[PDB]
């Protein structure tokens, strides 16, 4: 067994935590990058996801 | 406990253990890592 | 050998043939991995009568 | 010895992450090392859609 989780959002708000910068947030102006977690490119053998 | 057939290297000594199988590691630390030295030989035929 | 044992059996090879290519011009600076491989290569055909 | 290019059409939003590897130009992949129990398996592999 190793067993893998797949759907929420946690409705924190409690952890903000950090590492990277200002280097950083999409292309113009407002700062949502709050994407939470939908489903999953996963890889195979030998190249390929 | 006693000593009737229980090998040993080459000047007077008993022996007791095992191991079973194949191929990629036992000669896989010479490539890698252990030594080698001589030429004698004896263990009972009875 | 099975479908899957046939199957990557299969995508073995495709793993080897991708890394094991030039080994002679990419691993130059390790002396011990051309021994290594070649002592697989004299030791894996079938001698004769 | 110039060689050539082929282009081939295919949609716009398509899986980028997909040419990161030895792909298959195709986009379906095939090839006769793909069977075990029938024969006219090569067929369905290549084109039932």
């Amino acid at each position: 067994t190793f067993i893998m989780p797949m759907g929420v959002f946690q409705a924190n708000s409690m952890d903000r935590y950090t590492r990277h910068a200002g280097d950083f947030s999409t292309v113009s102006e407002q700062d949502p990058r709050q994407f939470p977690p939908q489903g999953i490119f996963f890889y195979n053998k030998d190249g390929i996801l | 406990m006693v000593s009737r057939i229980t090998h040993t290297n080459t000047r007077g000594r008993q022996v007791d253990g095992v191991l079973v199988t194949t191929a990629t590691l036992k000669r896989q630390l010479l490539q890698g890592i252990l030594q080698i030295d001589d030429t004698a030989a004896d263990v009972p035929v009875t | 050998l099975n479908r899957v044992a046939r199957a990557a059996l299969l995508s073995d090879l495709k793993r080897r043939v991708c890394a094991d290519m030039f080994f002679m011009t990419r691993h130059a600076r390790e002396p011990r991995l051309i021994s290594a491989y070649l002592s697989d290569m004299v030791s894996c055909t079938q001698p004769s009568v | 010895q110039a060689s050539v290019c082929e282009f081939v059409a295919m949609p716009v939003s398509t899986d980028l992450q997909y040419f990161r590897t030895a792909c298959n130009p195709r986009g379906r992949a095939s090839g006769m090392l793909y069977m075990g129990d029938r024969d006219a398996d090569i067929e369905a592999i290549m084109f039932d859609h």
